[PDB]
């Protein structure tokens, strides 16, 4: 079968930046030793190792919806991927508000219409379990107390 | 005049899902980082990310020999799965400024970017040149508002929609990196496209429509027609819980509706439990599956689905903002139908920049008695200027008089044409012209219930050995409340 190929960015301290773009742009496997990228089991902590340097990384929610285009006369352009998630490195945390262009700054907060977590459905799942074991139900909406 | 790759054309499940469910609807065109369970970096520890360079300048060489063995023409090379990876030719990345857009391409889908430019009054130098698209000189806008003489707006055009892209250049720190199953590969980006607000050129269908009813049967039967081509025993044989693993949502009578013309069921002897292809049956050539279902209407009835789900989760104005309505709207004000209000609950920015697409409509005997003398005075007396009462001329004075009237009303116990539609046209350019300057700006930008009444729930369990302890949960929260009662007052009516 064919499973579909997952794209992030990542996003490095700028002098780090620096030294994986030149070794990037250079092309030997020199690069394979001197970048790794260790994911840790919470699924949104990692370490990235420049150079065997540790850095944190945090692997965030980006606010739009990018689309990777690639092409081989650049004027048909075919979509490839979807990107929504980036590892910076140096829950609500894990949501980025930016977008990563330069017009698109506090999109979240400012450029989108007011939109739902839709979190809710996974507390009412957990409500609804206690409930089923329980004898007896006591519903009450109440006011000020 | 969009040719998208053929495993794009050929509908492949990886590409277009038969079934999205719930959790797969809420992550709608953003897929999560998926753990795997086998593979190299399914075992735990660091992982090096390999550069490819080599890769993509040997690809590039392969496909210009192949180009240039084939004549030197432009060539078709998006055949296999394996030509829609990310590793291989010139990469560009799209971000779009909408939250959920109408429309969205799937993976494997084609898009062409035009240059739009309107030539200056008189002489022009020609277009500025841009790196990617080909050049076109709109003397028509394409989109709402109207280009300006010697602009060149880029777009990105398709089956689907068209809508307005601005070039920036990529951060100085930002890669990408493509995993797989084997390792983390790494390219640089250098160009990434803002794009603007869509206008949709297909209509996504309404939930519980005829063109949706019809596109849910006709993709069903694609993928029974390609179960049936893809069958390696003579008498082409496919089994039932193929489909229904599939389509689980569907009730197993649709599915056996489409199975009953084109198959039979054996339960006996050999090919028993097997739905073999009818012997008169001619199963359809390859281009007469692609003729049924198009990939954009998949795109649009994943539109649909995804908005449904957002709708439902959200509990009349976001029903307006709902993609059925405002892609219908926009394109029956293409036809001139209707008119749209450009400012709006539909507008997804939620700020003034951007279009909201929702329809709007585009919309006494004693005078001729008066005898010119009087006429003449009464036009003195209600201030009318001395040219018209000059000219005299006893129709044309008491037309005026008339028009100048005098009301009133009362009981007991004014354009509707021309300035409706050019406030209309003008605001449609203004909150282009506005859009185009936030997105092109490379400016930094500084980082920056109804009753009142909560809900509390009073419970009895009972504890090991014996015990009889009562709980009383207080829930403050307005949403969870909502979810919990409107489920508690269903059951109050499922008995």
């Amino acid at each position: 079968p064919h499973e579909l190929e997952s794209q992030f960015i990542l996003r490095l301290p700028p002098e780090y930046a620096s030294t994986v773009r030149r070794a990037v742009q250079s092309g030997h496997v020199n690069l394979k030793d001197r970048l790794t990228i260790e994911l840790h089991p919470d699924g949104r902590h990692g370490i990235v190792r420049v150079d065997r340097v540790p850095l944190a990384s945090k692997l965030v929610d980006l606010p739009c919806v990018m689309e990777s285009l690639k092409t081989i006369d650049k004027k048909t352009f075919y979509k490839t991927a979807d990107i929504c998630q980036m590892l910076v490195s140096t829950e609500k945390k894990f949501i980025w508000n930016h977008g990563i262009t330069l017009p698109l700054k506090n999109v979240r907060k400012r450029r989108f219409r007011k939109t739902a977590k839709k979190d809710v459905e996974k507390e009412v799942k957990r409500l609804l379990s206690t409930d089923a074991e329980a004898v007896s139900t006591r519903w009450e909406i109440i006011a000020e107390d | 005049i969009i040719q998208h790759s053929i495993p794009a054309v050929e509908l492949r499940q990886p590409f277009f899902p038969t079934h999205m469910g719930p959790i797969k609807l809420r992550q709608f065109h953003r897929p999560p980082l998926k753990k795997y369970s086998f593979g190299a970096l399914s075992q735990p520890g660091p992982h090096s990310v390999q550069p490819l360079l080599k890769h993509i300048k040997k690809k590039a060489k392969m496909r210009e020999q192949e180009r240039q063995a084939s004549g030197g023409g432009e060539m078709f090379f998006m055949r296999t799965p394996q030509d829609l990876t990310g590793k291989d030719g010139d990469l560009i990345l799209a971000e779009y400024s909408e939250e959920n857009g109408p429309l969205m391409m799937q993976v494997g889908m084609a898009t062409k970017i035009k240059n739009y430019y309107k030539r200056k009054p008189g002489k022009d130098p020609g277009a500025p040149d841009c790196k990617y698209g080909e050049t076109v000189y709109c003397h028509t806008s394409p989109f709402l508002g109207s280009l300006h003489p010697g602009q060149l707006l880029q777009a990105f055009e398709n089956n689907l929609f068209r809508a307005p892209i601005y070039l920036h250049k990529m951060p100085e720190t930002d890669f990408l990196i493509i995993r797989t199953r084997q390792g983390y590969y790494i390219r640089e980006l250098v160009d990434i496209f803002v794009v603007g607000q869509q206008c949709p050129l297909f209509e996504v269908p309404g939930p519980n429509s005829k063109r949706a009813n019809t596109h849910i049967r006709d993709f069903l039967q694609v993928f029974i027609y390609r179960l049936f081509w893809k069958s390696k025993d003579r008498p082409r044989r496919i089994r039932m819980e193929d489909i229904k693993k599939a389509f689980p949502s569907h009730s197993e009578s649709s599915i056996r509706k489409r199975l009953k013309l084109c198959a039979d069921f054996k339960r006996t002897g050999m090919d028993s439990n097997w739905w073999v292809l009818k012997s008169d049956f001619r199963l359809p050539t390859e281009e007469e599956i692609r003729a049924m279902v198009s990939p954009e209407q998949c795109c649009a009835y994943y539109s649909m689905i995804a908005a449904e789900q957002r709708l439902k989760d959200a509990g009349d104005d976001e029903v307006r903002t709902a993609p059925w309505n405002t892609t219908r709207a926009f394109i029956a004000a293409m036809k001139g139908k209707c008119l749209l209000e450009v400012t709006g609950v539909a507008d997804p920015t939620g700020c003034g920049e951007g279009f909201s697409y929702v329809k709007i409509p585009n919309k006494d005997a004693d005078l001729r008695r008066l005898s010119l003398k009087n006429a003449k005075q009464l036009l003195r007396k209600f201030g009318v200027p001395e040219e018209e009462i000059k000219k005299l001329s006893r129709w044309e004075v008491i037309d005026v008089v008339r028009t100048m009237s005098t009301e009133q009303a009362r009981s007991g116990e004014r354009f509707s044409v021309a300035e409706h539609q050019e406030r209309y046209k003008e605001e449609c350019q203004r909150i282009f012209d506005l859009q185009n300057k936030v997105l092109s700006s490379t400016e930094v930008l500084s980082t920056d219930s109804a009753t009142g009444r909560c809900l509390k729930i009073y419970r009895t369990f009972r504890d090991e050995e014996g015990k009889e302890y009562v709980r009383c949960e207080t829930v403050r929260k307005p949403a969870v409340i909502d979810a919990y009662v409107r489920i508690r007052t269903t059951k109050d009516e499922e008995f």
